């Protein structure tokens, strides 16, 4: 369904360093917050 | 600086409900219960996974539990000056 | 007053009043039951100065509701044990915009502590 | 029935205290804990307390995050705990 979500919280974590999006550690409480850094990231290319 | 803030901030927070906290108002206060955050003490340690800082806190509190600029500034800004005296 | 408080009370004994400007640091007995002091410590931090350190005696006893009061030899205070010690090899507790004052008992464990912070 | 490690950690507020001052925290946890962002003590305290003080969560969750084994993350708990009540 949503390629966001079903990212793993290590792959998620990839993606914030490899774009610069400061963060600190992918946690249960923090999944969804970094899943729409990572969206709007991407929208903005 | 505001009552609220200046009690929060004063003393430890142990076990407060999560309305202690300046910025939390009636309705942000209720959606932050429902979504676990019933205790002051659970929404500072969401500030400290956080790595205390401002843009991504006040963004999840906003996304979490509709908070306006105000509450989530007064917020970060409580938690962040109770966390340099007490921890 | 420009500095804004944070206190930590955990035992019987508070931080009660910290001068701004260097001369005492105040502790009460907060309770109902007399508080042995033997070797506690009080610790201030003042910004990024070194360490300031002041050792009560082996014995000393803060009874239930009463204070003591540690004055830098500079503030001119008449030493009088137990309510009045004088600090006679130091001359400030120091000044800034934070100072920590922090109680630690026998064992090493901070029991009290009152913050200062200046906008 | 306790360390060093432990009774300094609990002793006094932690600050900006490396993850490895928590008690339990070896060489190799710690390492694999800075690895995915807990480079500071608070930060594994936070996820603690978000996690509501829950002893189960928050071991399974050091344990499955970063390989602590049973006595490890026993300890961490432990130190969590009672710095908590001591300071928070």
């Amino acid at each position: 369904g949503d390629n966001y979500a079903d990212l793993s919280d290590t792959e998620l974590t990839t993606l914030l360093r490899r774009y610069n999006i400061p963060h600190g550690p992918v946690v249960g409480s923090t999944r969804r917050l970094y899943e729409k850094k990572i969206f709007e990231y991407e929208t903005q290319r | 600086t505001s009552q609220k803030h200046r009690d929060f901030v004063a003393e430890p927070m142990g076990e407060k409900p999560v309305g202690s906290l300046a910025g939390i108002g009636e309705v942000l206060g209720k959606k932050l219960e429902e979504r676990g955050f019933d205790k002051a003490y659970v929404v500072l340690g969401q500030f400290l996974v956080l790595k205390k800082d401002e843009d991504l806190f006040r963004e999840w509190l906003k996304d979490t539990a509709g908070a306006n600029a105000k509450q989530s500034r007064d917020a970060f800004g409580a938690l962040r000056e109770w966390a340099d005296a007490f921890l | 007053s420009s500095f804004s408080q944070h206190a930590r009370t955990s035992g019987r004994v508070a931080v009660e009043e910290v001068d701004e400007e260097g001369k005492f640091v105040r502790l009460r007995n907060k309770s109902n039951e007399d508080q042995s002091m033997g070797n506690w410590q009080i610790k201030r931090q003042n910004g990024d100065d070194p360490l300031l350190t002041y050792r009560f005696p082996p014995k000393f006893t803060l009874k239930a509701g009463q204070v003591v009061t540690i004055w830098a030899a500079g503030a001119g205070a008449t030493h009088s044990p137990p309510t009045d010690l004088v600090w006679k090899a130091q001359n400030t507790w120091g000044c800034g915009n934070s100072l920590r004052t922090a109680l630690i008992n026998s064992t090493g464990e901070e029991v009290a502590m009152r913050k200062l912070v200046r906008s």
